């Protein structure tokens, strides 16, 4: 629980560099477009992930359905080994049955 | 072997017919109100009540009903631009002759809304009618 | 600062390379052809000859169609059996 005796330097934040300045720029694309791009696109991500959301049992069977056949073969195990466990704890067990 | 076409703008006409509007039209103008199902335009001029009702995009009276807890009976009011507490006096004094008590209401400056406790919504239909919003 | 040039959808029509590897398969299914031309066709250069059934597409969809579908008097002809059997 010993505690840091020198200060750091003071963190200077220019909150209006080019990044946080247009944050949120395009949000409203859809409504103030004419509806023809829909705000899902402006989703920067892995290929999976877009627009798209879910508890973790639903992302790792999600991800193993698109992207599966891409993959190495440790992540692959890995993969699989997860939904396994995932699946038989959110199924079999918890307070509320 | 590819079959033989003909092109032509004569029958596209139809297809006009087929198209869903996006927005909703205006009631046509009868020359009788109420009309048969009932629907009732509201005054040339508005009332001078420090309040005003907003009839909904189909253009009827924003009145409710709501259930909670499934034994809980409300009626919201909806859209109201104003002193709201102007028509809760209103809505209370008219209300109270029938019930034998003053009823109990939540007025909510913030959405423009208010409630009230059991099923009233037939009731305050026509009083909106009357007073034309 | 300028913002970046809003994010817009070009409506060229737009054609996968067909020889590529990677390639998604429902782009270059004869179904996103015929869609192409419902989209644009002109623009899209489909030959609009293709958008009907072929000669043997045409005897098959014929074949199923007289074997699963009957005729209207053939069905009456059919009812007329089992209401006679019932009374």
């Amino acid at each position: 629980f010993h505690v840091r005796v020198t200060l750091p330097p003071r963190k200077v934040v220019d909150r209006w560099n080019e990044k946080r300045a247009m944050f949120g720029v395009y949000d409203n694309i859809g409504i103030l477009g004419n509806f023809e791009k829909h705000p899902k696109e402006l989703i920067k991500g892995p290929i999976w992930l877009r627009g798209w959301k879910g508890n973790e049992l639903q992302r790792c069977i999600r991800k193993k359905r698109m992207v599966g056949n891409r993959m190495f073969i440790d992540d692959l195990h890995n993969l699989n080994k997860r939904i396994s466990y995932l699946y038989k704890h959110f199924n079999r067990h918890g307070k509320y049955r | 072997e590819y079959p033989s076409f003909v092109e032509s703008v004569d029958e596209y006409h139809f297809v006009e017919r087929l198209l869903p509007p996006a927005s909703i039209p205006r009631p046509p103008k009868h020359e009788h109100y109420p009309t048969p199902s009932g629907w009732q335009p509201p005054r040339d001029p508005a009332p001078s009540l420090p309040y005003f009702v907003r009839r909904s995009r189909m253009h009827n009276i924003p009145v409710y009903r709501d259930i909670t807890h499934g034994n809980r009976q409300m009626t919201v009011i909806r859209k109201v631009e104003g002193d709201i507490w102007a028509l809760q006096k209103d809505v209370e004094d008219f209300l109270s002759p029938l019930l034998g008590k003053t009823p109990v209401t939540q007025v909510n400056e913030v959405t423009g809304t208010l409630r009230v406790k059991g099923y009233f919504d037939q009731q305050l239909k026509a009083w909106l009618l009357e007073k034309g919003f | 600062y300028r913002a970046r040039p809003p994010p817009r959808r070009s409506q060229e029509p737009r054609w996968p390379d067909p020889d590529d590897p990677l390639t998604p398969r429902w782009q270059l299914s004869p179904r996103y052809a015929a869609k192409q031309f419902a989209r644009h066709g002109a623009a899209s250069g489909v030959a609009a000859g293709s958008l009907w059934p072929s000669q043997e597409q045409l005897r098959e969809l014929e074949a199923e169609e007289r074997e699963w579908y009957p005729s209207l008097a053939a069905m009456q002809e059919s009812l007329r059996v089992q209401q006679l059997a019932e009374e």
